[PDB]
């Protein structure tokens, strides 16, 4: 949970599902909560923020 | 369903009355003040929606 | 002479109220249930707030 992940897992992907509380699961950081556009901007190869 | 219940027992070791915690907002006071008898005025509880 | 002088005195300060479930365990259905282990605590922070 640093970089960009590039040997990973074998689990299916799933389709996006926007504004509802379900559970994501996003290179192994699972939660739970709502889903949203976004309008920031990252620097290069960082994968979420805090 | 996986849901949360608050059970009574009573002096017997049976149960005698129960109550869902997502039915219902008054429900959902008794099971944030964890009482079956509540008083007048205002309150304030959990997200057992 | 006439002489007019002020004091200033407090009286009230801001009411505020804590949620003890979205505090500790934020959407996090595991450790709510290792949160009723430790029975009749956020409802002694409550009763104070009030
Ligand atoms: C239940 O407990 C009470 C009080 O201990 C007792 O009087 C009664 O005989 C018990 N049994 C039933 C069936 O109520």
């Amino acid at each position: 949970l640093n970089a960009p992940a590039t040997v990973c897992g074998p689990k299916l992907s799933t389709d996006l599902i926007k504004n509802q509380c379900v559970n994501f699961n996003f290179n192994g950081l699972t939660g739970t909560g709502v889903l949203t556009p976004s309008s920031k901007r990252f620097q290069p190869f960082q994968q979420f923020g805090r | 369903k996986p849901t949360t219940f608050m059970l009574k027992y009573d002096e017997n070791g049976t149960i005698t009355d129960a109550v869902d915690c997502s039915q219902n907002p008054l429900a959902e006071l008794k099971c944030s003040v964890k009482s079956f008898e509540i008083d007048k005025g205002i309150y304030q509880t959990s997200n057992f929606r | 002479s006439i002489s007019i002088t002020t004091e200033v005195m407090p009286v009230s300060m801001a009411k505020t109220s804590v949620d003890c479930n979205m505090y500790i365990c934020g959407d996090s259905t595991e450790c709510a249930n290792l949160l009723l282990q430790y029975g009749s605590f956020c409802t002694q922070l409550n009763r104070a707030l009030s």
